């Protein structure tokens, strides 16, 4: 009932939504330990 | 001062017994009153917690009885005094020592 | 000797007045408007004015010093 | 002429990458922080309530403070955004706007004037200028506006501590540092008065 | 079926549960230390969330993965982690607060002494196993989809800095005092000669009492812990809703 | 004194305003009130209908930011029990 | 000195004696003793009235009316009134 | 000294005794006593003449002096009453 | 001087000055502003006989609103010695 | 014993006077009294004229362009001027 | 002050016991009553959680023999006044030492 068509659409997909999600989380913390390492 | 949170605890629950002793006192049947009490902390951590009980003994008059009536009533005043520890979970005895009820 | 003692006795009762002087002024200090905040001449003002209120019970106990000193 | 997909991406990014850069320069962070930097620095203590803690109760307490314009960028922008109502570029716009109003709130005609002519451009309306120019003037008024508290707040600890001298130097004992003395006295005097919630109400108050 | 609703789901159901669990960790007290290493920190934050996976409910498939939406998701799953850190920052920093005005009043490093007793205290009463309990807590009762801290948890997590002078001037007042009596009284027993004074000799007396009373100190502070960690944990409790 | 005596005390004052009010009653003598159980003295004879124990439960749930009324317990000298908890 | 808890049950209990003293110039009335619980807002009221009558309808609804006016939240349908012989007024 | 809500509690009071001070002029009015609560909301009690009975008019004469006396309490948050006992507007 | 005072204390003298200059008016014997901070209620015992004309409530509203900053004319509620409604709030 | 709002308020006191001064030499006026609104501003300008005698168009005008163009802003569409008969005479 | 907290709890103990002996006191065929607690540990693996249990002795009265109801009322008031120690664990015996209940 499936083609390589939709298992490669989902395979990019996945790719495209895990990435994403890993870089913003990366972006936020790396934003966060900026701020930690301030001086008062 | 100088008095940590649990000993504080024990200093209410103790003198709310005192005075739900009290209450016990102004019965007609009943001479004096103590009352133990068993609270467990909420403690969220722990998945078995063994719930709160009570006992509470009981110097009647020289006679009279009780059937269930006042056994009952006085048993669901208790329950209703202290949060938690639903009916249920009481023992009252007596000087004679016939059963009053479970926990 | 003497005069210690007398300042210490001078604490039991003028100190208590006193940390109720320095009671009012962080309390006042620290609770500010946003009219307050924003004009420079109202600051100059309560600055003088917890100035002012913090010297009388201060001379008293100093005062309290310096009668027994010269007794 | 709305932005592509692949181009909507990129900005958003972009922004996260100056995120540090907007808490700092366009929210109060500023302003909390160099207060809390007049706390530390008027007791007796140096580093001991350490720069981490400081920071946190600082981005805890913008997020308090952020939170009516954050929900007002919400509500205005992101929720046309996310239900495709409105296109990407109307979308930054509606978002913008409200930041540059809370900025307007918290800064001052004198500053604008200075750098509306430093910059030396034409306008006419403090409510059209553009954010480069208000983000100068903003943090300007905000380290003013945040040494004005500072100083109220060092008031009493000074005061504190001259009494604390001149009753030591009364007494004769011309020996002794006033500052062992007055330390537990300044410390005692900011708990039974509860000093931080006070703060609290003239600092994220001060906004409005 | 289509693949990319397992694939994606599964990715869904588990970075953003990840991500509060991580967010946590590096904030907290001992696995944000700076000893470990990042890569053991992230493979502890990725054990933990595979291990606790079922007892976290199924995350709302409305939100997807590569939207604004999800974006917000993010960021909302670190600020709840965060928040949970910066408690457990604010107690051990609270006790570094104790070491040093004790320190100071000890004509006065001793922060360390505190700070690493503390994170003893930490480790042995199992303050991890039951921060962690609360993280997966709040997967139950604060879920993923529909919630966030409000501004009354801003403001409650940002009036910590009053409960930490209150707690470390209760802690030291016994030797506040104690520290102040006998340095006035040096003073005034020696105050007969003023060619004495105190200066150094001040100093070498001040700091040897001030090393006593730290003695007494460490003597009766896990009694003062344990109040201290149900206060925080209550307000762990109350930002995750419990 | 702090915090958990403070609100016990404001409990206590709570509990005496309210047992001074009921003692207007005409047929109750004496009222005490455990923040609830409330047991109270009557008259020398006398036994209270159900408006009366309604009426005193509904004001004792309206004074206390709790407890709502099915969950007090009313009691008396000869102990019998008026409502359930 | 006096805290913030105490000072707020003492504003409140303030606030009662007023309004008590408000009400003792209705002419049915002769004593009356007012109780608030504010964090719903609750309140509760008690009156010993004249001789004899007894209130209408109109009498206790204005009562009621005004005391839930006067007192910050606690919609009108959130006071109890009570009496000495024991006769409810009101729900809640 | 002054404290913040005492000193708020304070404010209300003189406004609510200088307000029954205007209300002492009335022909109809011999005393009133208003209760105020800030978020708003008010409740005024009444004794009138030995009779008469204020009409409908006058109260709401009365009643938007009051609520323009105060900021806030938009008109139809006023209770008045009076000493029978009879409402004149609705809360 | 406490700030909050310190703003009563300026509204206090604004309405006394307000009375005073309300007083000039054969119409009225004694008057007594009251403010709301934006509204005004001005509460007067007229004189003998006479009944103010809405010209002259008109023109004492204006001037009130006039006095003050924001407070526009719409929202200043008048009455008399008698009690009689004269404007609208 | 100075301080901020209070030399401001004393400031527009010297104003108010000194604007009431110069009122007082016009023939028609006996008695003048201003009072000013400066955070828009206002003025609210009140006369006793002589025993009798009514102020004409060109009178007040010339009044209330004197009173506006006095103090810094109060532009002349927004002062209100009365007198001792209680006729308007601007609007506001 | 300075007490470490398992002398708290041993406190506690104390006084709870002390009560309960005096409740116990009150009972006709009872003279003279000491109670004695064990505490438990709570941990989910069943070969390490261990349970509270009670051991309580009873001088009674120069003659009577207690009643299976008598013990059974003893057990049940121990069991409810303090939290957990499961009626099936407490130990009870007399003057000539014969059991009465086992732990």
């Amino acid at each position: 009932d499936v083609s390589l068509s939709d298992v490669m659409i989902a395979r990019n997909k996945s790719s495209v939504a895990f990435d994403a999600t890993v870089q913003i989380r990366n972006k936020l913390v790396e934003a966060y330990k900026d701020l930690m390492n301030m001086p008062v | 001062f100088g008095v940590s949170q649990r000993l504080e605890q024990e200093r209410l629950k103790l003198s709310r017994e005192r005075q739900l002793a009290q209450a016990i006192e102004e019965m007609k049947q009943v001479r004096k009153a103590r009352v133990l009490l068993a609270l467990p902390k909420h403690s969220v951590f722990v998945r078995h917690n063994q719930e709160a009980s009570a006992s509470v003994f009981l110097t009647l008059s020289t006679g009279t009885n009780l059937k269930q009536q006042e056994v009952d009533s006085i048993v669901d005043m208790v329950a209703s005094a202290v949060p938690g520890m639903k009916t249920s979970r009481i023992t009252v005895t007596d000087q004679h020592g016939r059963l009053l009820s479970s926990g | 000797a003497s005069v210690l003692i007398v300042g210490a006795i001078s604490l039991m009762w003028f100190g208590e007045a006193l940390a109720r002087s320095l009671f009012s002024i962080m309390s006042r200090l620290f609770d500010l408007q946003r009219e307050e905040i924003f004009d420079t001449a109202k600051l100059f003002d309560i600055a003088l004015g917890a100035m002012t209120d913090l010297l009388f019970p201060l001379f008293l106990v100093l005062a309290t010093l310096f009668t027994a000193a010269m007794i | 002429e709305d932005y592509s997909v692949t181009l909507q991406i990129l900005a958003l990014m972009t922004m996260l990458g100056f995120l540090p850069a907007m808490v700092i320069l366009m929210t109060s962070f500023t302003r909390i922080v160099v207060v809390m930097s007049i706390l530390r620095q008027a007791m007796g203590l140096q580093q001991t309530p350490s720069n981490q803690v400081i920071i946190g109760i600082a981005l805890f307490l913008t997020f308090f403070v952020m939170s009516p314009v954050l929900n007002e960028i919400n509500d205005k922008a992101v929720q046309p955004y996310l239900n495709e109502q409105v296109t990407a570029r109307e979308a930054f716009d509606a978002a913008q706007a409200p930041m540059k109003a809370f900025m307007l709130k918290q800064t001052r005609i004198k500053d604008l004037e200075t750098f509306v002519t430093m910059s030396g451009e034409q306008v006419d309306n403090p409510e059209d200028v553009s954010m480069a120019v208000l983000i100068p003037a903003f943090i300007t008024s905000e380290l003013k506006t945040a040494f004005q508290i500072g100083f109220m707040l060092f008031l009493p600890f000074l005061i504190i501590d001259l009494v604390v001298a001149s009753v030591l130097m009364a007494m004769g004992m011309m020996m002794l540092s006033p500052m062992i003395v007055s330390l537990p006295f300044k410390l005692m005097l900011f708990v039974l008065v509860d000093g931080w919630n006070l703060i609290l109400s003239t600092l994220a108050g001060s906004f409005a | 079926e289509y693949p990319t609703s397992v694939v994606l789901d599964w990715i869904a159901n588990y970075f953003w549960p990840y991500v509060r669990i991580s967010s946590m960790l590096m904030v907290m007290t001992v696995t944000g230390a700076r000893f470990v290493s990042p890569r053991i920190r992230l493979y502890l934050g990725l054990a933990i969330t595979f291990a606790v996976m079922p007892a976290i409910p199924a995350v709302p498939q409305d939100i997807e993965l590569l939207s604004f939406r999800g974006f917000m998701t993010i960021a909302e799953q670190m600020i709840i982690g965060i928040a949970m850190g910066m408690v457990t920052q604010f107690m051990i920093q609270t006790f570094v607060l104790l070491g040093q005005i004790l320190g100071m009043q000890s004509s006065l490093l001793l922060g360390q002494l505190f700070m690493f007793l503390t994170t003893m205290f930490f480790l042995a009463t199992d303050g991890h196993l039951k921060m962690l309990q609360l993280v997966v807590f709040s997967f139950k009762t604060l879920p993923i989809g529909s919630g966030s801290l409000n501004a009354v948890d801003f403001r409650e997590m940002a009036g910590w800095l009053g409960i930490m002078f209150q707690t470390a001037l209760s802690m030291s007042l016994s030797g506040i005092i104690a520290l102040l009596t006998i340095n006035l009284s040096f003073g005034v027993m020696t105050r007969a000669a003023p060619q004495l004074n105190i200066f150094s000799l001040g100093f070498a007396f001040a700091l040897m009492v001030g090393l006593l009373l730290c003695w007494y100190i460490l003597a009766g502070l896990y009694s003062h812990y344990e109040m201290f960690w149900t206060v925080g944990e209550a307000q762990i409790c109350r930002l995750i809703r419990l």
